[PDB]
């Protein structure tokens, strides 16, 4: 909310000070990648 | 004159050098490993 008005109680996060003071919003986790890449399998190789 | 005949069988030995000789100037063509197998069957995923 915002004071001496009467615009108040409402839900969300406004863009006046998203930051709140901290400097960065951390979030930790797993991520997972099924991906295809290049590999021969070490069976491109010369033959000696 | 079946000296011949003996000499050509005695200094066979000579025809290694020969093919040294030979294989000096000729040019080197070296294979390399080649893959092969039961290569599984992948596709895209199902997409949308």
């Amino acid at each position: 909310s915002i004071t001496r008005t009467r615009v108040s109680r409402l839900y969300g996060l406004p863009a006046a000070n998203p930051n709140n003071g901290k400097e960065y919003y951390e979030v930790a986790g797993r991520f997972s990648l099924i991906s295809l890449v290049p590999s021969n399998d070490d069976y491109q190789t010369p033959i000696t | 004159a079946s000296l011949i005949y003996r000499q050509l069988l005695t200094n066979s030995y000579t025809v290694d050098l020969s093919d040294e000789i030979q294989e000096i100037g000729s040019t080197k063509t070296q294979n390399v490993t080649i893959n092969l197998g039961p290569f599984a069957q992948t596709g895209y995923a199902p997409v949308n």
